[PDB]
């Protein structure tokens, strides 16, 4: 099945150029249109543009036309979006999608979306601490502390531990930094035998850390 | 964001039919047959329910139907289920290979049961205490009325300084989650006998306590 | 004053490409008749901000044996030079189509308001040589507002040219394009999209299924969906793979997009964009519109032989497939093959409650119980003669019989 994956920088300085690419797997560009959609946090959707007819059709949102460039690199199964002269008005989750049907009116497959933050403030990578806790089930967790650029992803046991995992939305401190926590509920018997490791990813600061959470 | 016009919110009871309007012009909605409707659950990408005014992709139930009359498009959801709680967006072609989106409509399903929060309190980790810091983490989950009050205590007495609490956020099961953090120095942590996180919800309280003792 | 009326629904797919099209398939075009004509008048019912406005066009007399494309001879309530926006074309096999350019308003309206007008329905009036008045009411199931202008000039930059010219006959395009792909048929996912550009018209066609996915040896037929008002004959495509070196893999791509209007103009452009996944390729070709008459405008017939003795012969006309007993109106007509005088040769017409008209010679007709119609002819000579009998009912399908009477 077609799968799409956006990839960007995380944080873009004001008045610089925002550069994003979407990677295609399980399918080809073929005769479809390929589109970008964005959504500011807590706001509605906005159409950015799409590219079709083998790159012969470049159609952009008329309110963003002069700042937008779409391109396709078929040899890498990627297409890209560039946004110049950026401001905080361009802070948003960006989605790439397949647009099918007449005129590409039907956006049938979407990527998961990538958050891009426009800020002149210095980025800050987090410190990660384990949250160790008779009871039938027990809770373990990881604390992701004092990072400025918002998007932080936590997975457990390399992403194989899915059920019982809840990653909480981050708190915004008065300093302007974020902290969040991710916890997993496991049966207490499994705690003695199985080790639990949280994987923390903060793309803005290129941070990848694994923490063992041991009783 | 230049947009089409939708009501900010609609509501319905399970088993009822709910209709969401989307008003455009003769240049977008009344000028073409390219109206789409999207469903968006919290933290997820939008999902197409309807395209080309009334056509349903494979896999989406026939409880979802779309129609158009003049410059007004409508999405109707019959047999409403708690799973249908989400934001709904219309979109339409606007000529010259351009598209406009509606402002979005938040759908609420009424009559959902009250749910008490689940509270977990974590003490500072050994690693952080070695950095001379101590933050207590209070995690609150699975409360349906999406409002909560958090109060911290130290040795039974109220604590105000160093408390940071999030607004509630909607979960996948339509319940809500929140967290509260009490940031202390390692010296403050070791100079008290206990700390507590008390969570109030719909007139009820749930309290959790940690102690520096082993 | 309609003896028989037929209802139909017009569906718009996607967007109006610059012309409106409606098909009328049920009017009688009698076979073996050089002198058979029809009087045709058409009313277009427009909605203008909730207020209704009629437009009447007169198309004169159809002469199918000599003319297949008709411009209206007169218009009432029309904007000036509006008659120019309409065409009536015969499609063959008893069918015809009505076309309207949709990027210019055919009715004068206030500039300030009424700017957006929508077509609500089309009424078509058809009177044959027997004097029967046929009516067709076609209602717009999903209308859009008519938007004048909006016609940017479009050209695609990198498309390999083909000396192949696509010819359109009776609104239908038919072209075969040889092509080469690096992918074998077994390991290929094939997709194609087309675009037709000319004058004020821009048509797009796609595969609603996206791609053929695995291609098979031999013929691979697939549907294509084009923007605009859809014909009852679906548009199609066929990808043909050769049977199993360093050479590429050869294919033939045949495309038959069905509603293509000569309003596009001679030497409009067909763009074909296709892809074979194991890249992208674009081919462009010119399109021309045949002016030839179909020469097969006759409606479908049922030919049967009747052997007689003496100078009297009988034939029983069965009920129409859709017709049932107690049908409110049944009409049966008859005339000898290749008539030459419209004033006398078309006098034999029977309704349920009319009897044999005084002007019908050597033929008698009567409805038996179960609604079978019995014809008797009493003047037959020795040479064979062919009788054309047409039967219709209110909600049923008109059916024509060719009956050959032969002496034993
Ligand atoms: C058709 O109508 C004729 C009179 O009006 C003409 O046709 C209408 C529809 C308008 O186009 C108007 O401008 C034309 O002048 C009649 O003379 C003719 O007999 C009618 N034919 C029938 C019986 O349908
Ligand atoms: C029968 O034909 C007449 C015209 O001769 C028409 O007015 C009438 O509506 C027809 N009957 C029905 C039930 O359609
Ligand atoms: C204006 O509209 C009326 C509608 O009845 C029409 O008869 C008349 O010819 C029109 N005039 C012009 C110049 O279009
Ligand atoms: C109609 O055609 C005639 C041709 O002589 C032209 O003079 C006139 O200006 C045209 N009017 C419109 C409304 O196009
Ligand atoms: C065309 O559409 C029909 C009905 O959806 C389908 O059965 C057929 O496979 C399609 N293509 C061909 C080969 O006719
Ligand atoms: C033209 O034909 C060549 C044949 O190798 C092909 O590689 C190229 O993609 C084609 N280009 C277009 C626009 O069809
Ligand atoms: C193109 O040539 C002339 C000019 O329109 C026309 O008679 C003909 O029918 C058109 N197409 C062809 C070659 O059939
Ligand atoms: C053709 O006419 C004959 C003679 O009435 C009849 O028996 C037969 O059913 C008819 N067939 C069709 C297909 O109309
Ligand atoms: C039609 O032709 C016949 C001979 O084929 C002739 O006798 C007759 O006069 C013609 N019809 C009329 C009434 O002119
Ligand atoms: C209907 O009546 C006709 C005339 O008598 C007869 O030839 C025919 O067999 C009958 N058919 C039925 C089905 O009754």
């Amino acid at each position: 099945q077609l799968q799409l994956q956006e990839s960007g920088p995380g944080v873009v300085k004001p008045s610089e150029t925002l550069s994003l690419t979407c990677t295609i797997s399980g399918g080809s560009f073929s005769t479809y249109y390929w589109t970008w959609i964005r959504q500011p946090p807590g706001k509605g959707l906005e159409w950015v543009g799409y590219i079709g007819n083998g790159g012969r059709s470049l159609n952009y949102n008329p309110s963003l036309k002069s700042r937008i460039t779409l391109s396709v690199d078929a040899s890498k199964n990627q297409f890209s979006l560039k946004v110049t002269s950026v401001t905080a008005a361009d802070t948003a989750v960006y989605y790439c999608g397949r647009a099918r049907g007449l005129r590409g009116n039907w956006f049938d497959v979407w990527g998961p979306g990538v958050l891009v933050t426009v800020s002149s403030a210095s980025t800050k990578g987090p410190s990660v601490f384990p949250l160790a806790p008779s009871e039938s089930t027990a809770a373990l967790g990881c604390l992701v502390k004092d990072y400025f650029p918002e998007p932080v992803t936590v997975s457990w046991n390399s992403g194989s531990l899915t059920s019982g995992v809840h990653t909480f939305p981050a708190v915004l401190q008065s300093s302007g930094l974020y902290s969040l926590s991710s916890v997993v509920t496991v049966p207490s018997s499994s705690l003695g035998t199985q080790t639990y490791v949280c994987n923390v990813n903060h793309k803005p600061s290129n941070t990848k850390v694994d923490k063992r959470v041991e009783i | 964001q230049a947009a089409l016009t939708q009501p900010p919110s609609v509501s319905g009871s399970p088993g009822q039919s709910v209709t969401i309007s989307c008003t455009g012009t003769s240049s977008d909605i009344g000028g073409y047959n390219y109206v789409s409707w999207y469903q968006q659950h919290p933290g997820k990408a939008p999902k197409v329910m309807i395209y080309e005014v009334s056509k349903r992709p494979s896999g989406v139930s026939d409880r979802f139907s779309g129609s158009k009359s003049g410059n007004i498009a409508s999405l109707t959801i019959s047999g409403l289920q708690a799973e249908d709680e989400a934001d709904y967006y219309c979109s339409s072609y606007a000529g010259s290979n351009t598209f406009l989106f509606g402002g979005g409509t938040r759908l609420t399903v009424l009559g959902q049961p009250k749910a008490a929060p689940s509270v977990t309190l974590f003490p500072p980790s050994s690693e952080e205490l070695q950095a001379n810091k101590a933050t207590l983490v209070c995690l609150i989950s699975d409360f349906y009325p999406g409002a909560v009050e958090v109060a911290w205590k130290a040795d039974g007495s109220a604590v105000n300084a160093g408390v940071e609490t999030t607004k509630p956020s909607k979960q996948s099961n339509n319940k809500y989650a929140a967290s509260s953090y009490l940031s202390l120095t390692s010296d403050q942590w070791k100079s008290h006998k206990s700390y507590s996180c008390q969570v109030t919800h719909e007139g009820s309280t749930v309290e959790k306590t940690v102690a520096p003792a082993e | 004053v309609c003896q028989y009326t037929i209802q139909s629904l017009i569906h718009l797919t996607g967007e109006d490409p610059g012309f409106f099209n409606v098909e009328i398939p049920e009017f009688p075009f009698y076979p073996t008749c050089n002198v058979c004509t029809a009087d045709v008048n058409v009313t277009i019912n427009f909605d203008v901000g909730g207020k209704k406005h009629q437009l009447d066009l007169d198309f004169g007399q159809l002469t199918p044996h000599t003319k297949a494309v008709y411009q209206p001879r007169g218009a009432f309530g029309g904007s000036e030079n509006a008659t120019n926006l309409f065409l009536l074309e015969l499609l063959g096999a008893g069918e015809l189509a009505l076309t309207m350019r949709s990027k210019k308003l055919p009715i004068n309206v206030t500039t300030g308001e009424e700017q957006q007008v929508s077509l609500e329905s089309v009424d078509v009036y058809f009177q044959d040589v027997f004097g029967t008045m046929w009516c067709h009411h076609a209602e717009m199931q999903n209308p859009v507002y008519l938007i004048p202008e909006t016609v940017p000039y479009i050209k695609w930059d990198n498309c390999n040219s083909t000396n192949i010219t696509a010819v359109v006959r009776a609104q239908g395009l038919d072209v075969t394009l040889p092509l080469s792909l690096p992918t074998s048929a077994q390991d290929s996912n094939f997709s194609v999209k087309t675009e037709m550009l000319g004058n004020e018209i821009d048509i797009e066609c796609i595969m609603e299924d996206g791609e053929i996915s695995q291609v098979l040896p031999g013929d691979n037929k697939f549907n294509i969906t084009c923007s605009g008002y859809e014909s009852h004959v679906p548009s199609g495509g066929i990808l043909t793979s050769t049977s199993p070196p360093g050479t590429g893999y050869a294919y033939s791509l045949r495309l038959t997009p069905r509603p293509v209007s000569r309003f596009l103009g001679n030497n409009s452009i067909l763009y074909v964009f296709y892809s074979g996944n194991g890249g992208d390729y674009c081919i462009q070709s010119n399109i021309v519109f045949s002016d030839e008459i179909p020469a097969s405008q006759d409606m479908p017939t049922n030919t049967t032989d009747i052997t007689y003795v003496g100078d009297n012969a009988t034939y029983s006309v069965p009920m129409v497939t859709s017709e049932d007993a107690n049908s409110p109106n049944v009409t049966v007509t008859a005339f000898w093959a290749w008539p030459n005088n419209t004033e006398t040769d078309f006098k034999c017409k029977w309704t349920l409650t009319s009897g044999t008209p005084s002007g019908c010679e050597n033929i008698s007709g009567a409805f038996a119980s179960n609604r079978t119609f019995d014809i008797t002819v009493s003047g037959l000579g020795t040479a064979p003669k062919t009788l054309i009998i047409t039967r219709t009912a209110t909600n049923a399908t008109t059916t024509t019989h060719k009956v050959i009477f032969s002496k034993a």
